[PDB]
């Protein structure tokens, strides 16, 4: 806290829909202490064998003879670290990592694969540190939940149905901040994914809502978006300290 | 849009985006203030 | 300063140390003066 | 011709066991490894610790040819296995598991600076003069 | 010839062998009897040009694998093997490689 | 930041600017120097360009566009087709080739937009060049009609005749090491 | 806030 | 089968979905969760076994002379959590009972131990303690080890607590404690940032660690040197690369590190450093720093250039070789590989660093953004008192170690319930 | 103006000028291999250091969802209407804006620059 550089405090890009903007401590602490925001979940952890096992499968030989040959072999599959090998075809290996993601074979709802189209690496991370939230899959231009997902939810308490349920079916998907940078996002199906003067026709994903981007304490400040920035943030504060 | 201009008034109400990058504005101004009482008590203090 | 078509009597730098090693302590008093008015007034602000 | 539409199948044996277990022995490209002037060769285990766990030392027609070293693949393969095909009398291939990976790498029958030289060297690293006369001069 | 001499008469009659990478299943397969002396049969067709290799399944073993092969122009392999009398030798040299991948 | 951009030219203003001042502190964040012109160089917009060229620092990397050492063995031999001609018109009366000339070349070139911007000429920096370096360094410029400016650099006559040297006979930083070193120095330290 | 020139 | 202009319904059933499965403290919980059996079996079985045997100098004669035992621990188990009273009896404690009591919510660890002798005469005996009782977990309230999990809100309102309590806390002398997790640097991966005072113009760090199972990180530079320093050979030669390896007092020029992994050939290090080597540029780049390493030719002479710069000097040269050589196979890289034949993997890694630092410095690649949130991470209640139990775990061995090596000097006899000081871990 | 390694220890060749015949050669210092240099030129900077960025864009960022793409600008081979274009996307570009072209379809990967 001691340090005065206005660097480490500052709310970042990134921050978008994993830590709450409004809320922050006011003081020796503006910016360092955080909250996660209401939808953004931290992964547990998981083993990379099963992963590293799958692409043995599919290709990525490793111990090859200098064949990344000014990345001829686009990309090189990296794993939390430890450069793993490299293969011919990348975006199919991506599509099929993906498909893997649904049907959670080797892959489980946390398991984060980043593709760097440039400079050519795939880094799939399943660390146990990394802050994720839950973004809706858009293919085509239409979002992949349907009438039925959300009939099938509305019933549901006896009808079994639940978010895991979602999961599965591969309407949603949980995104990190490393894939948040590799991913077209909606902020709202009609307002964006519909077909206008064409801003993007490749979105890939689309927000659940956005007010989930507020923490706990931000979340119970109505009408925040006609308040000024600051004072979202003196309401936390003063909201951590109301009796009840 | 893309780099933070805010066409929405308060009143009318600022977009996700907007919301976003108005905090962002915000939060610069609160880390001054907090930055800013430091180094200009110690300054008083040695003038003094 | 010593440069050809350059102003003499008006050249300045902002740089006090400069001022005392090149025109003496009394230019620096001024120059200092002159700085910290600068600083003081930018501003808007008057002090005495 | 019949080499335009030729169609050949082979029988495949596995034996259950080998008296000589089955090894790959890898060059890499640019080291132009070749077997014409391979007079003479020695392969035995190193002696660095100045034995089945150890690196290999092949020494090419004795001290005067190129020597190669050999270490064992670290990855293991758990969930992959190697076999090689080789042609024989009966027609069928055989296939026989590869036992260990080994990659040889060459060192130059070149003049090798001695650590005491090569640290007092270093000691002066900012080597104004020339370093191939100072490579000649040792 | 002494002890560590290698036999390089593979090398000298410049046998060409073909190593393959084979899945773990294939391979516990064949070793579950691994005594036989039978795993299967591998088919090769030749076009007029195009090429495809095969391996069918024994089927009491089972109880389609095609190959896709490697340019070796990479790296150049060589198959030697130390004999249990303590006398090495050279089998040949790696002149294709492939690789068997499930249907 | 928020400052008024009454000119192109950052300044240090509020606390950290007062803590400079107070501290006296040896290296201020942003150093400036206010010049006002004593003359019609005041009035008139050329003259003030000639004072403020003649203000600002110009390293001969400002104004080159690419630097390249080629082994020449032979004046004549002009391993670079397009130097030919020029180097024989000053090979047709040759200067300073007496004692003898150097095997390696550092032809660098010059960017015209840089050079005409700085009002630089070729004699200019071939003077500096020379008359800075000594008669070590022998340059050959071209002509600013031609199309690119192309400046030859080679290193000691004498030095490569090794007639005055005497001593031993015995290469110091070989030659092209020296001429990459030469090179760095030029760029870096030149002040044209 | 506002614009470069008045607050953030 | 769309939803369009219904979707302000939709948005919210599928919220409501997510907040009814999971809640707000689920990153808690699950740490927690996660943390207890993993991680606790892993420290368990990561941990060497226990090797002893007596001083050969003690006692006279070889017949009985290494009387070996060995100390592993085999299974870790949890029981509910429990309060001893004072007579000895256990109960079950309510959490609501133990924020009155001051108590401490926490939970009985055993250890299976197998205690196998080797008294020379090839006579090995194994005996297992089963269910050692090692120390007491605090237990997380509401995770899967809490009682009040899995209970109805009725059920939960007869044991006094809250139904709408949300737990991830733990009750520790009666108080309610709540670990906060603590952000940190992305481990095992390349970062390359600029450091405008530093000597280095650019530097790439990797915070290393062999999936948390020991050495919480092991940072490796590489980082090229400015070209700003002037001299004559300096100005020569430009910017040169040279690496900041872990315990080692000193930067080491980074062809001497590559060449101390076994690959001497200039080709091949600049084939692992310069994937194309028809770009002109990263050749003149890294031309330099071979240079510099020029007198060093050999993997051995490399081995002795990096142990007489390690830490603790090695008086014997081939002591310092072998330091140089265990050194790099451990903390150099360590998540890329520990241990045989991970030396190609490592260089490979090693010239992926350099040859990032390379695109940095070339302007290919953007210098990485510390405060981007891809490159940090957050330790919850799970890696911080894996971390703890790490260390404590290691100091109750110590322990068990010390006083088994007095009795086992002695030749009496050694007892593992003896030497475990529950005290130390909990 | 590359660099080429010796043909039999694998190091790192260094120019040497031959004094009898005036001919740079190339010798390693670790043994006694010598080849004549047939470029004749040895060490080239550029300081503007001007160099096309053409050849360091790849054809599949053609795949990439976060670009921008328009219909206005076709290919020049194959006459395809989806061009994504972006910009220099490096540090130390001096002062550049451009923007680059890929087109798009699968393994045309023309690169064009207005
Ligand atoms: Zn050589
Ligand atoms: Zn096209």
């Amino acid at each position: 806290r001691d340090g005065k550089l206005a660097k480490p405090r500052q709310l970042h890009n990134t921050l978008w829909g994993m830590v709450c903007p409004a809320e922050t401590p006011e003081g020796h602490a503006v910016g360092l202490v955080k909250n996660l925001a209401l939808m953004a979940y931290i992964s547990v952890g998981s083993q990379p064998s099963p992963i590293l096992e799958f692409l043995e499968e599919w290709s990525m030989e490793n111990l090859e003879e200098i064949s990344p040959a000014a990345i001829a072999d686009a990309t090189k599959i990296f794993v939390n670290g430890c450069w793993v090998g490299i293969h011919k075809d990348p975006e199919q290996l991506m599509n099929t990592l993906r498909k893997l993601r649904r049907q959670m074979d080797i892959i489980v709802s946390e398991v984060s694969m980043i593709r760097d189209i440039r400079e050519r690496e795939i880094r799939i991370y399943t660390d146990a540190g990394r802050i994720c939230r839950p973004l809706l899959i858009v293919e085509k231009q239409k979002l992949l939940l349907k009438k039925r997902h959300i009939d099938q939810l509305k019933e549901r308490e006896y009808n079994n149905y639940s978010w895991q349920d979602l999961v599965a079916s591969g309407v949603v998907e949980y995104i990190d901040t490393l894939e948040e940078e590799t991913v077209m996002l909606a902020m709202t199906p009609d307002d964006l994914q519909e077909k206008e003067v064409a801003y993007c026709s490749t979105y890939t994903h689309c927000e659940i809502h956005p007010s989930m981007i507020l923490g706990v304490c931000a979340s119970i400040i109505p009408f925040p978006d006609h308040n000024q920035s600051p004072r979202n943030t003196y309401q936390s504060a003063m909201g951590k300290q109301a009796m009840g | 849009e893309s780099r933070g201009f805010v066409e929405n008034s308060y009143l009318a109400g600022l977009t996700p985006t907007e919301f976003f990058f108005h905090a962002m504005g915000g939060r610069e101004g609160l880390i001054d203030t907090a930055v800013k009482t430091a180094e200009t008590g110690y300054i008083q203090r040695r003038l003094i | 300063l010593s440069e050809k078509d350059v102003d003499p009597v008006r050249t300045t730098s902002n740089d006090i140390v400069e001022i005392f090693t090149v025109l003496g302590i009394e230019a620096v008093r001024k120059a200092l003066e002159r700085e910290l008015y600068h600083v003081i007034s930018f501003d808007g602000s008057y002090v005495n | 011709g019949p080499s335009s539409q030729n169609v050949t199948e082979y029988v495949v044996r596995v034996p259950k066991n080998t008296t000589k277990k089955y090894n790959i022995m890898a060059f890499n490209a640019a080291d132009k490894v070749n077997f014409a002037t391979w007079n003479q060769a020695r392969l035995e285990r190193d002696l660095s610790n100045k034995p089945e766990d150890q690196p290999w030392l092949l020494r090419v027609n004795g001290k005067s040819g190129r020597k190669f070293k050999g270490i064992k693949k670290g990855g293991v393969t758990e969930n992959t296995s190697y076999y090689i095909f080789t042609q024989c009398p009966d027609g069928a291939f055989e296939a026989f598991p590869v036992h260990n990976w080994y990659n040889f790498t060459p060192l130059a029958r070149h003049r090798t600076l001695t650590a005491e030289e090569a640290e007092e060297e270093w000691e002066r690293r900012n080597k104004v003069l020339n370093h191939f006369s100072i490579m000649q001069q040792r | 010839a002494e002890r560590g001499e290698l036999d390089l008469t593979g090398a000298k009659q410049n046998t060409g062998v073909w190593l393959v990478k084979v899945p773990k299943y294939l391979s516990q397969q064949w070793a579950k009897a691994s005594g036989r002396g039978e795993v299967g049969k591998l088919r090769i067709a030749k076009t007029q040009g195009r090429t495809e290799v095969s391996f069918t399944l024994n089927e009491d073993l089972a109880n389609e694998h095609p190959f896709v092969l490697q340019s070796v122009g990479g790296q150049t392999l060589t198959v030697f093997t130390e004999s249990s009398s303590d006398k090495l030798s050279l089998e040949g040299i790696v002149v294709q490689r492939a690789e068997c991948r499930p249907a | 930041f928020h400052y008024a951009g009454v000119s192109a030219k950052n300044v240090t203003l509020g606390v950290p600017r007062l803590k400079e001042l107070i501290n006296i502190s040896k290296k201020p964040k942003t150093p400036s120097l206010t010049v006002f012109l004593l003359g019609q160089s005041a009035r008139d917009a050329e003259r003030a360009k000639d004072i403020l060229c003649r203000l600002e620092h110009t390293t001969l990397r400002k104004v080159t566009a690419n630097t390249a050492i080629y082994y020449d063995p032979n004046p004549q031999s002009t391993v670079v087709a397009e130097d030919q001609e020029w180097v024989n018109v000053y090979y047709e009366m040759p200067d300073f080739d007496v004692a003898r000339i150097s095997p390696w070349l550092l032809r660098v070139e010059l960017d015209r937009k840089h050079m005409t911007d700085r009002k630089l000429t070729m004699e200019q920096i071939a003077e500096k060049i020379n008359a800075g370096f000594g008669d070590d360094l022998n340059c050959i410029f071209n002509d600013d009609n031609a199309e690119k400016l192309v400046l030859r650099i080679r290193i000691m006559n004498s030095d490569e005749n090794k007639m005055q040297e005497e001593e031993e006979v015995v290469d110091k930083m070989d030659d092209d090491v020296f001429l990459r070193c030469i090179e760095s120095n030029m760029l870096t330290d030149m002040t044209l | 806030i506002w614009g470069i020139g008045c607050n953030p | 089968e769309i939803t369009p202009d219904l979707w302000q319904e939709a948005c919210w059933i599928v919220i409501s979905s997510y907040f009814d499965e999971k809640g707000l403290v689920r990153q808690q919980l699950d740490s927690f969760d996660e943390f207890i059996q993993m991680s606790v079996q892993r420290i368990v079985e990561d941990a060497p076994p226990i090797d002893l045997q007596a001083e050969a100098q003690h006692a006279s004669g070889e017949v009985e002379e290494p009387p070996r035992y060995l100390l592993k621990f085999e299974q870790i188990y949890l029981s509910k959590p429990t309060h001893w009273e004072r007579d000895g009896a256990p109960s079950p404690m309510m959490p609501n009972e133990a924020r009155l009591r001051n108590l401490t919510y926490s939970a009985p660890l055993y250890v299976d131990i197998t205690k196998t002798v080797i008294k020379e005469g090839e006579e090995q005996l194994q005996t297992q303690h089963q269910k050692t009782f090692i120390g007491k977990i605090p237990i997380m309230l509401r995770s899967t080890y809490c009682l009040l999990n899995g209970l109805t809100d009725r059920d939960l309102c007869e044991l006094n607590e809250c139904p709408l309590d949300p737990g991830g806390y733990f009750i520790i002398n009666g108080s309610e404690k709540v670990l906060i997790a603590q952000e940190k640097m992305a481990t095992n991966t390349v970062y390359v940032f600029a450091k405008k005072d530093s000597k280095y113009a650019y530097t790439g760090e990797c915070r290393s660690c062999l999936e948390n199972s020991s050495r919480p990180t092991s940072t490796i530079w590489v980082s090229m040197l400015a070209r700003g320093g002037q001299g004559a050979k300096k100005s020569a030669i430009g910017q040169r690369i040279v690496a900041t390896l872990p315990y080692i007092k000193q930067e080491v020029p980074i062809i001497i590190v590559f060449r101390a992994l076994g690959f001497v050939s200039d080709r091949d290090i600049l084939e692992h450093i310069i994937y194309d080597f028809e770009d002109p540029e990263m050749m003149e780049m890294v031309k330099p720093s071979l240079d510099e390493a020029f007198v060093i030719q050999e993997q051995n002479v490399a081995l002795n250039f990096i142990g007489s710069r390690g830490a603790k000097p090695g008086v014997t040269k081939e002591k310092r070789i072998k330091y140089a050589k265990e050194v790099l196979q451990k903390e150099m890289l360590p998540h890329v590989g520990v241990s045989d034949f991970c030396e190609t993997k490592k260089a490979y890694f090693l010239g992926y660093m350099v040859h990032r630092l390379l695109l940095a410095a070339l302007g290919r690649r953007e210098l990485d953004d510390r405060d981007h949130y891809g490159n940090k991470r957050l330790d919850l209640a799970g890696p911080l008192l894996a971390f703890l139990f790490r260390g404590m775990f290691k100091n109750l061995l110590k322990e068990v170690r010390i006083y088994a090596q007095k009795f086992i000097d002695r030749g009496k006899d050694f007892n593992l319930e003896l030497a475990i000081k529950t005290r130390i871990i909990s | 103006v590359g660099i080429r390694f010796c043909q039999e220890c694998n190091n790192m060749l260094y120019p040497k000028e031959d004094k009898e015949n005036r001919i740079l050669l190339y010798a390693c210092r670790n043994c006694d291999y010598q080849q004549e240099a047939d470029n004749s030129c040895i060490y080239v900077n550029k300081i503007t250091h001007e160099v096309d960025e053409l050849t360091q864009i790849i054809a599949d960022v053609s795949q990439d969802p976060t670009l921008p793409r328009t219909e206005d600008h076709p290919c020049q081979k194959c006459g395809h209407k989806e061009a994504v274009f972006f910009q220099s996307h490096s540090a130390r570009a001096e002062d550049a804006m451009r923007l680059y072209y890929v087109c798009t379809a699968p393994h045309c990967g023309h690169r064009w620059t207005e």
